[PDB]
């Protein structure tokens, strides 16, 4: 059983001996689920032709202005700290999960699949 | 005789004619996300910008023939301008030596000495000089404040009535005693009794509020989504709760949930009461049922119009109606 | 490799993520993953801001954000002139100055390996390792 | 500083009068007689002082229909002054804008008796400064030791 | 004691981000279009037109991620704690000056 049953997702583990405490040599672990090296070809293309990955410019233009954005108003002043990352995703996660318009054009065949049973039953019936 | 416009405060911004070419020159050529090296500031006349020590020198410290910039300046500042209007130039030099400069309206100290007709040295703060200098009246500061906008992309905000207290204070700090304040009597009028003058202010001064609030609320609705989030007030907490509430954050959590205006996600009785069972062990607020908290634990920075729009139970009926749609 | 790789490496702290020899620094996250407080999601996204900062001499147009979907832990992928990609391991507790330090420190090793295979190298403007400098007063 | 000062000082060009009833000469110097003094400093340290260069007629001075010489552009003359209630918050600023000693403001808050609903805003912007004069007072001491009044003072 | 004094650092951000997981999997998940791979490909098309539809979120869509925020909470507690210390000067110099008054 694949752990993350999504076969493209591959869990990679890396334990390191880094200097913590200035002198010590502790054990730090960098665990991560990343895409299988299978899914690396169509991503080292800049258009992100590999799906599941969207050029951030798509969901909104100029992250150079959307992440570099700083609090501005009467509540911001000149101590205009950057935005907290916890919503700065939300204003981008909410933009990812918007309504995309399922058009009735696809719904026709799906409707042509809606009346699938009711009308294919008498087809074999009336065809003897 | 002829009052130009009788409206309770509609003369807020300039004339659209002068406000048309107001921002044609007072515009910010957008920051190229480069690393600035020098943020210089000058006073320069209308179009009398020279290659001398005031400008050409600081370029020549860096080897730039500022004989060009002065022309690129005068490519934008020679027309449009009454003679001898000393502007401020905000030259900004990047690590590629490519400058970018915003021309700006004259310093309000320059405005103030004009509007009172006093030269250099005549004006001063009373504690250095002993006398109030030339008078003014609030009616005048409101027009020094109209050519002084922080964002010359957004001329509207901060509002006028909120940035005139700025130019007023800068005036008083120069000795400019304006009449509406600082004195026993306001500007005397041949129109009516002082009472018939004060009774016509008590209506105007409050009509402005529903004008000023709406403009403060309409700006709120456009503010970043985080600015409309909930930030509970800290005036109720007494400074031992306010300190015993900083050692353990749990109290400032359960507080937030305890006093949070009703939304679709906070209509969980157990969630809101889980907090209410945490505070009681801490001996915090115990005699204040949820309502009288929200009216005191509200973001005081909200405009009074929306200060209510979130107030339980005004947001209780339609509470469960508005949700993350899909 | 035309010769065995280097042995000793300069050891200095890097403030800013200047383009030493990289060619494209992409930072992939999946906003479907969420977290309040210091996590790897926050540590990698400020690295985007800290890279896109008006302070770091990093070319702002060469850094690419990439919202993922399938719960991809925040990846930081740097590609050098030779095309060999490098993911600094995001150990927990990491943050901006570490990643800006990891990729820049490795930048000298990786630019060394490119200089070993035979890739000609360019002049670099910044000198993170103070070498032509003396402290004056 | 010399630079940043006006050289040419245009004069108040009265555009249109604010009244139909002339303010006869007798009362002019009867009300202006009251204005040659203006208070200063707002506490027990109230100091009624004098004002130099008093204008002569204040029925006409600024209440309406006079021009102010902040002439800036090419097509914008000395702008006329609309009436009072035509400017936003003016009779509200009259309550707010003034020298506020915090001694005189904190008794108004702890008694929640504000003459104005913005004195709660002129209070914060006043304390938010004085905290800054400290967070700058101390983010300097993290450099060196700066000691107040330890150098000579005066002549 | 180890897992305690670190819980000062994480359980509260966990006690939060484990409430959003509840809010997500309860209110938005049912009405979530699972064909994202098609949806994303739609914005990669809307961007190749340039006139695409990046929409800004609204308060009601956004208040899902409304959380106790110690970025503000912890801050304005200090300032309010401080403008009480700034309050106890004018009220102190008024008290001291009130000691010179005879009984």
């Amino acid at each position: 059983v694949s752990r993350l049953v999504s076969p493209r997702l591959r869990i990679i583990h890396r334990d390191y001996l880094t200097r913590r405490g200035g002198r010590t040599h502790q054990r730090c672990s960098a665990v991560a689920v990343d895409y299988t090296p299978t899914y690396f070809a169509t991503y080292k293309s800049d258009p992100g032709q590999c799906p599941r990955l969207i050029d951030a410019e798509a969901v909104h233009g100029d992250e150079q202005a959307f992440w570099s954005a700083r609090r501005d108003f009467y509540r911001g002043g000149a101590s205009r700290s950057y935005y907290p990352a916890w919503d700065r995703q939300a204003q981008a996660l909410i933009m990812l999960t918007r309504e995309v318009p399922r058009i009735p054009q696809e719904a026709a065949f799906r409707l042509f699949t809606l009346g699938l049973k009711m009308m294919l039953l008498p087809r074999l019936v009336a065809g003897v | 005789p002829k009052t130009v416009n009788i409206e309770p405060g509609s003369n807020r911004f300039l004339d659209p004619n002068v406000e048309a070419k107001a921002k044609d020159i007072f515009a910010v050529p957008e920051f190229p996300n480069k690393a600035v090296l020098h943020n210089w500031r000058f006073f320069i006349k209308a179009g009398k910008a020279a290659t001398g020590p005031p400008v050409g020198q600081e370029f020549s410290k860096l080897g730039l023939k500022a004989m060009d910039f002065a022309k690129a300046f005068n490519d934008r500042t020679k027309p449009h301008f009454k003679d001898d209007i000393e502007l401020i130039v905000r030259i900004q030099v990047y690590f590629d030596k490519s400058y970018i400069f915003r021309i700006e309206p004259p310093p309000t100290a320059w405005f103030l000495l004009r509007a009172i007709r006093k030269k250099r040295g005549e004006t001063g703060p009373v504690v250095l000089r002993g006398n109030y200098c030339a008078y003014l009246t609030l009616e005048m500061c409101y027009e020094i404040a109209k050519m002084k906008q922080m964002s010359w992309g957004k001329v509207e905000y901060p509002p006028i009535e909120v940035r005139v207290r700025r130019v007023v204070g800068q005036a008083r700090r120069m000795g400019i005693a304006i009449i509406g304040i600082d004195t026993v009597h306001s500007s005397p009028v041949k129109g009516m009794t002082e009472k018939q003058y004060l009774e016509e202010s008590e209506k105007h001064r409050k009509v402005h509020m529903i004008q000023y609030e709406a403009l403060k609320a309409k700006e709120l609705e456009s503010a970043p989504l985080i600015e409309r989030l909930h930030r509970p007030n800290m005036a109720p907490l007494t400074n031992t709760q306010l300190e015993e509430g900083l050692k353990d954050a749990n109290l400032l959590n359960a507080l937030w949930k305890s006093s949070h205006p009703k939304s679709l996600f906070t209509q969980d009785t157990r969630d809101r009461e889980m907090a209410r069972r945490y505070l009681n062990t801490r001996g915090w607020f115990k005699e204040m049922t949820p309502e009288e908290m929200r009216v005191v634990f509200l973001n005081y920075r909200l405009p009074k119009q929306e200060d209510h729009q979130r107030q339980l139970n005004m947001t209780n009926g339609q509470a469960q109606s508005q949700a993350y749609w899909s | 490799a035309k010769r065995p790789l280097a042995v000793v490496a300069p050891k200095t702290s890097h403030k800013h993520l200047f383009l030493m020899h990289m060619e494209k620094v992409t930072v992939t996250v999946s906003p479907l993953l969420f977290g309040y407080g210091h996590t790897l999601q926050k540590a990698a996204l400020d690295f985007y801001r800290r890279g896109l900062s008006a302070r770091s001499p990093f070319p702002s147009d060469k850094m690419f954000l990439y919202y993922s979907i399938d719960h991809i832990t925040p990846k930081i992928e740097v590609t050098w002139l030779d095309g060999s990609v490098y993911v600094p391991p995001l150990i927990e507790g990491v943050k901006a100055q570490d990643l800006i330090q990891m990729v820049m420190e490795q930048a000298w090793l990786a630019a060394d390996r490119m200089s070993a295979e035979g890739r000609v190298l360019n002049p670099i403007a910044i000198d993170d390792y103070k070498w032509e400098q003396l402290i004056a007063f | 500083k010399r630079s940043g000062k006006p050289s040419d000082l245009p004069d108040y060009k009265q555009v249109y009068l604010p009244y139909d009833t002339a303010p006869t000469k007798t009362e002019l110097d009867r009300e202006r007689r009251k204005f040659m003094h203006a208070y200063s400093g707002r506490m027990e340290h109230r100091k009624m002082v004098e004002v130099k260069d008093v204008p002569q007629n204040m029925y006409t001075y600024g209440k309406e229909g006079m021009s102010i010489p902040i002439s800036i552009f090419k097509d914008q003359a000395d702008p006329v002054i609309g009436p009072e209630w035509t400017y936003p918050g003016i009779f509200e600023n009259k309550i707010v804008a003034q020298h506020w000693y915090m001694e005189e403001l904190f008794d108004r808050e702890k008694s929640n008796t504000f003459e104005s609903p913005w004195q709660r805003q002129v209070l914060d912007n006043q304390v938010k400064r004085r905290l800054g004069k400290v967070a700058w007072r101390m983010s300097m001491l993290n450099i060196k030791t700066i000691d107040i009044f330890h150098k000579e003072r005066g002549a | 004691t180890i897992a305690d004094r670190v819980r000062r650092y994480t359980d509260i951000p966990e006690a939060s981000t484990e409430e959003v997981n509840q809010r997500w999997k309860e209110h938005v998940m049912p009405r979530l279009q699972t064909d994202l791979e098609y949806n994303l490909s739609h914005w990669k098309k809307q961007h190749r037109t340039g006139a695409g539809r990046p929409a800004p979120p609204t308060l009601n869509e956004y208040s899902l991620f409304s959380v106790p925020d110690h970025s503000s909470l912890g801050q304005d507690a200090i300032d309010m704690l401080r403008r009480r210390e700034a309050q106890r000067e004018e009220d102190w110099w008024r008290e001291r000056k009130g000691q010179l008054k005879p009984p």
